[PDB]
């Protein structure tokens, strides 16, 4: 069986992610936000979510600090997010996806664009001359309905895997998702969290949905 | 199967003495000219090839099967590591025996484990013919496009190979992806000459802090002065160090 | 693709050259301020014009449709009004707009209500200020 | 005396002993065998044999030729006296005698696959001619029959590996007078130009001061009528085309098949270039 | 009788398949996607689709794990995707094909190219410094009309064969097709599946068509 | 008396045919495609086309349970019965290099590919040289019109083999998406002799 | 197939050599920013120039016709605008742009509006960045 980890990511702050691949004007945004280029709808890359979740979860596990490569995590993190060390290679149980902006109609209901420009500057400490920059940034309260595929390979380890997954989401609630996070952006939260089967049925599906629905 | 260091290939040597014809017919000059001297000359040539070839292959346990030997003809099939490391030995011992005035040319070929010997011998004979077409002493490494003189092969290729093997051993995480990108640039530079030299300089100063301060500038120097040698040096480096 | 100024056309391979010629027209024969003195336009006025355009540019390059919306073109009309007002403020701004023919370009954008016409106009304004700062 | 020029646009396989290797040119009885097999294709094989038996059809073997240079194999003399590597000399440069590269030999690797079994490879040696070269065949007193047969042969293919997929050619006569006078000349030593063998009562008179090599010349009978199998030929041994003879001889078209349902002939008639 | 499995692959995310691993440039897109070099239209090789289908389908059969050489896994997999064992060889009934992008007209109506560039990086966690990464990716919403030739060797096996083919197609819907899939790329979705004959007519084509087109 | 079956082979996918014994460099293309040895122009050997037509025609007839038709088209060396091959194939050279120069692309490419071990999950890359798609191939096939009462069934079989080869690869790794060809601009012309009903041969084959 | 800079033309045999000569002429005579010391352009600005070139180079290499399309030439003209803007801002950028002659190159790309001219320009700038990192790198 494979399981699908359905949910949504709601933004409490800006969450500027990414770099185009677009030309810039000389009075407009530098470093614009990354977009799904067919629809020009803002996007969370699955690589960003996977990397931040992996870093936070392998910071909590390995209690304290981590200073090593991704191949030197414990077997929970290696079995959850893949590995590439030379002989003890482990296929990733989790498959993330590119997350498009999902509630565009409810953003347009309040009569505003899907993104914003946030004006910044920096002052030189000796000459007090400012240096403005403009960053494109997604507006707060933007929801991102995501889904993550889980590969049910060992039925006696799925309890610890979903415990670790809920641990990683609960850590990522108290941290930014990408870009200028320490300077007041990126703070997200996780809602509508559930797990469903791909095809068939998993026997203890309720013990996974309860460990994520709290 | 006894070899457990390099690529699982079977290396093939075909060699012959070039310019043996007029040297055997009219070699000893007309002033101090003797008949028994010519007898010693040819009998010593055949004597050399037979007994010194068996003894030079017996003193070190070379994984080489000799098919047949002689002045006109030589054919040996073995592991490619021992064949490559024995070709220079045979060349230098022939030079010592003949007081380095009889030249010698050869052709090294390299084939997989289960390959037919007839097509093997024909291909390596083609290789050593391309070596002797140069019309002097030379050798082909694995292909007709890579023809090197014996001193050129020995000196240039083996000091570059030994320098590369010293440098990339003490490096903990550099090889072999850097070497494959390096070979990609150094074989693209044949057709697009300028931009690959620029990319080469960019990568060498990129990994100046990683591969070594002096080795990167040595690679940049070697890739402009004697270029085609270093491609073969890196290729036989990876062929040696593949697990 | 197409944007008319007078009887002389500027298109999207070409706006840098008319920005050259427009600024090099502002230099070498500058404004006279009803005095014997010389006067050229300051940085902040023209770049307030740039920020006036770039309040619209950030909502056009972000979008998809080949025709401009009514909110966007309403703000384009607002750009034309603000051009008229800050022309009325200072005579040096009036002759900068009249020589580097800006009302002509913004009326061209209001006539052909396409996305790429406004994007060309934004290229032309950015190139105007680029060649202002280059000299 | 005429010329028969052969322009190949595809590789050739002129085998001499085995399939894995090939030869630059083809012999005279090879062309005669091709003309016999195509004539029994047309049903006119009997009067073609009666033409070639009574000397009105008398051709040499194939020789290399490059642009306005017609070649022969290096004639080999009792010369008492570097150019020792060269296998072919131009046909008019014999008086000067008393650079050259047409094509390159290739080996084509093939396979035969079985559906519920492992495959098996076989390789074919080939030869590909350069763009302005080919082969030419000497002939005297051209006949309408052989002009019709070579017009018909070029859609069946001279060469070995058929009908996969090599031997094809387009021919044109293009007679010449710069080299007809060579063959009108007479000298003291006559070189051979075709794989030939004299009759039994004149081999001694043909063999006086000669310089020759024998060549075995056999193979398998290529027909669907000779005796329900693949029967080998009586391996006739003929003189090599680069021979010299001080006195002339006339060859015969020997019957090298005497057990099937039809005779198998082999062209071994002589063709001389007389020189001083 | 030979059947043609006609359909369309629709990209939900990136699908970065393929590429020369040569140097591209210094500051430009690295590892481009594979293309059909006459058109230089982005390409799905049939090798990628066949290999991923064989891996997933031979993981669902032999239920659970697939820890074996691909020349001997399961008899249904062997008769569907070919064989090369010494004393036991049978042909593949499926003939995959190089798939080319088909909806370039629809992508030209949206004023977008057929490919994009995703910007990535990594954070070397001891020094916390970045290491950027540009990968070419085909855009989402790109359609890939494919044809697979089915060699109907035996009438008694064709319904089980398309049951397995629909099984593998359902398995690919919850997995990625090529490249950096666990980082939010490669997600596909098969649609408009049908089976039509090459020559003549098959009699029971309907049971095949709607065990596969459902 | 003799006929010429002329057409074009248009590639829809790769068509990597052949293996030389040329030495492969370590980072470079192993298994290069077959070429002319003197022009270095990519090529379909006539043995490959002949063998694939013989394969598909022999698998077609005697459905799931060879025959005089197949032996009389492509020859026979069986110990009891031997028949001369009616068909005469030729090595097909690339024709539209003038057209592929217009598109500013070479007539050949490198396809990059690997396998993955299922236990150890380590990839294993390979490069294979391959003709590009959109290539044309002018081919001449010569038929030996030795019997008139069989030429209709023979040309029916030839067009059947062409149509069977339209839905299958021509050479090399065709099961992984290569080798798919199509036959267009098929025509039959005579060269020596004169066949009376050449038009029904043209219509049975160019339909 | 041959791009003009000054009085000497550059093609696909010399752009690496011309860019090497230009970079090694930037050293041994650097730019002075109207104060006592010299100042050369940093890594980040020339990577900005290279990123501006690469934003078109990522699209041009997957094109068909030998003459560039109009949106490519639009972006080339806008690159010319951006380089003229950033050079007028800081005089150290103007010195690098004039000495390693960039504007003349991009104008003569705009004259002969062909694909090979833009590729010659792009490999020229790539070699220029390469030799700047090769000589006196601060990594």
């Amino acid at each position: 069986m494979k399981l699908v980890i359905e949910g949504t990511i709601v933004l409490k702050t800006g969450m500027h992610i990414g770099g185009s691949s677009d030309f810039s004007a000389i009075g407009a945004v530098a470093s614009p936000v990354v977009r799904d280029t067919l629809t020009r709808l803002p996007l969370i890359p699955g690589s960003s979510l996977k990397g931040k979740m992996r870093y936070l979860l392998a910071k909590e596990l390995n209690n304290g600090i981590l200073l090593n490569e991704p191949n030197n995590d414990q077997d929970e993190i290696l079995r959850l997010f893949g590995s590439s060390e030379k002989d003890k290679i482990r296929r990733a149980r989790l498959k993330f996806n590119d997350i498009k902006l999902s509630n565009l109609a409810e953003l347009e209901t309040f009569n505003v664009s899907s993104t914003e420009v946030k004006f910044e500057n920096t002052i030189n400490r000796k000459t007090a001359v400012a240096n403005p920059r403009q960053i494109e940034r997604v507006i707060a309260g933007s929801k991102f309905d995501f889904e993550i595929f889980y590969n049910l390979d060992d039925i006696k380890e799925v309890e610890k895997d979903f415990e670790n997954i809920k641990q990683g989401f609960d850590l990522l609630e108290f941290d930014y998702l990408g870009g200028h996070g320490t300077r007041g952006s990126g703070r997200i939260a996780f809602e509508n969290l559930s797990v469903i089967t791909a095809v068939g049925n998993f026997e203890k599906i309720n013990t996974l949905n309860e460990i994520l629905g709290a | 199967e006894e070899v457990e260091v390099g690529i699982n290939r079977l290396g093939v040597l075909r060699a012959d003495v070039d310019n043996l014809g007029q040297a055997f017919i009219n070699g000893i000059p007309d002033d101090y000219l003797s008949i028994s001297r010519t007898a010693t000359f040819s009998r010593a040539m055949s004597r050399f090839f037979k007994n010194y070839l068996n003894q030079l292959l017996a003193e070190k346990s070379y994984k080489i099967n000799v098919i047949y030997a002689g002045g006109d003809d030589l054919f040996m099939i073995g592991a490619w590591q021992d064949i490559l490391d024995f070709s220079i030995v045979l060349k230098q011992k022939f030079a010592d025996f003949t007081q380095n005035k009889l030249s010698i040319s050869a052709g090294i070929g390299m084939f997989r484990e289960k390959y037919p010997v007839a097509r093997m011998a024909s291909l390596t004979g083609d290789l050593e013919d391309a070596a002797k077409d140069y019309t002097k002493n030379a050798v082909t490494l694995f292909d007709a496009t890579n023809v090197f003189s014996w001193d050129t092969l020995e000196n240039d290729i083996f000091v570059k190979l030994d320098a590369i093997t010293k440098n990339f051993e003490k490096l903990d995480e550099t090889g072999k992806a850097f070497i494959y990108r390096l070979i990609d640039l150094l074989r693209g530079v044949n057709e697009n000459q300028q931009i690959n030299i620029a990319r080469l300089a960019y990568t060498l100063s990129r990994m100046e802090e990683k591969i070594g301060k002096t080795f990167a500038q040595e690679l940049y120097n070697w890739a402009n002065a004697d270029r085609k040698t270093l491609i073969m040096a890196l290729e036989i480096y990876i062929l040696k160090t593949r697990e | 693709t197409e944007l008319k100024i007078g009887n002389e056309k500027v298109n999207s391979t070409n706006f840098g050259d008319f920005a050259e010629k427009a600024i090099r027209g502002i230099n070498h024969k500058p404004f006279v301020n009803s005095k014997g003195g010389e006067q050229k336009i300051t940085t902040s006025k023209i770049r307030g014009i740039l920020e006036l355009v770039n309040k619209v540019y950030n909502r056009v390059i972000n979008t998809n449709d080949v025709e401009l919306s009514e909110n966007i073109l309403a703000d384009i009309a607002y750009i034309k009004v603000k051009i008229a007002y800050e022309s009325g403020r200072e005579p040096v701004v009036k002759d900068f707009i009249q020589r580097t023919a800006f009302t002509a370009a913004i009326t061209d954008v209001m006539n052909q209500r396409t996305r790429e016409s406004f994007l060309l106009f934004a290229r032309y304004v950015e190139s105007l200020i680029a060649y202002f700062k280059f000299y | 005396m005429k010329i028969i020029k052969l322009y190949f646009e595809s590789p050739v396989h002129f085998g001499e002993k085995r399939l894995s290797e090939s030869k630059i040119t083809f012999s005279a009885d090879t062309l005669f065998s091709a003309l016999m097999i195509e004539a029994v294709g047309l049903g006119k094989e009997d009067e073609f044999y009666q033409l070639a038996s009574n000397n009105l059809v008398k051709f040499s073997d194939a020789f290399p030729f490059i642009d306005q240079y017609y070649y022969i194999p290096k004639p080999m003399f009792n010369l008492k006296l570097a150019f020792k590597k060269l296998l072919y000399v131009p046909i008019d440069s014999l008086e000067d005698y008393l650079s050259f590269n047409l094509g390159k030999l290739a080996l084509s690797e093939k396979v035969q696959q079985h559906d519920f079994k492992d495959s098996e490879p076989y390789n074919v040696g080939t030869f590909t001619f350069k763009e302005n070269t080919g082969l030419y065949v000497l002939i005297e007193q051209t006949h309408p029959l052989l002009e019709e047969l070579l017009e018909n042969l070029q859609y069946s293919g001279i060469g070995g590996k058929r009908n996969s997929g090599y031997g094809k050619f387009k021919f044109e006569i293009l007679e010449d007078s710069d080299i007809e006078d060579l063959f009108s000349a007479k000298g003291n030593r006559k070189i051979l130009l075709s794989g030939a063998l004299p009759k039994d009562a004149e081999l001694e008179q043909a063999l006086k001061n000669a310089s020759y090599l024998l060549e075995r010349r056999g193979g398998f009978v290529q027909s669907d009528t000779y005796a329900t199998n693949l029967v080998k030929k009586q391996d006739l041994y003929v003189f090599k085309s680069g021979s010299t003879f001080e006195n002339s001889f006339d060859g015969d078209i020997y019957q090298v098949g005497k057990k099937g349902n039809h005779p198998v002939y082999k062209y071994a008639k002589s063709f001389f270039l007389e020189v001083s």
